[PDB]
């Protein structure tokens, strides 16, 4: 009994953490694209603030 | 009485020690039965360790 569940324990463990590695890198590209759209507004706000 | 001459019994004693080494050789010791329970425990524990290594 204890070695039958030892089969099934590693097949629910592995598919959870192998999609966490999908989504831990998925957030790494959104927060570097959201900060790409935001920064290009910041360095054109400096010229909208300087000449006044 | 003080009997004599001895050519008798002593050749009929070593035929007897083919009998007594036949009967008493087929006996059973209670202790040997406690030894076979020990090796069955360590084998499945290593087999579970072979299953734990099949996990790890």
């Amino acid at each position: 009994i204890d070695l039958e569940k030892s089969q099934q324990a590693l097949v629910q463990k592995r598919h959870y953490l192998f999609d966490v590695q999908r989504n831990n890198i998925a957030m790494a590209l959104e927060v570097t694209y959201r900060e790409r759209l935001h920064r290009v507004y910041k360095e054109i706000k400096n010229r909208l603030d300087y000449h006044i | 009485d003080t009997s004599t001459w001895f050519i008798t019994i002593t050749s009929m004693i070593m035929t007897l020690f083919i009998l007594f080494q036949l009967k008493i050789s087929n006996y059973s010791y209670p202790a040997s039965p406690e030894s076979i329970e020990l090796k069955t425990q360590k084998h499945s524990t290593p087999w579970e360790m072979k299953w734990t290594k099949i996990y790890l």
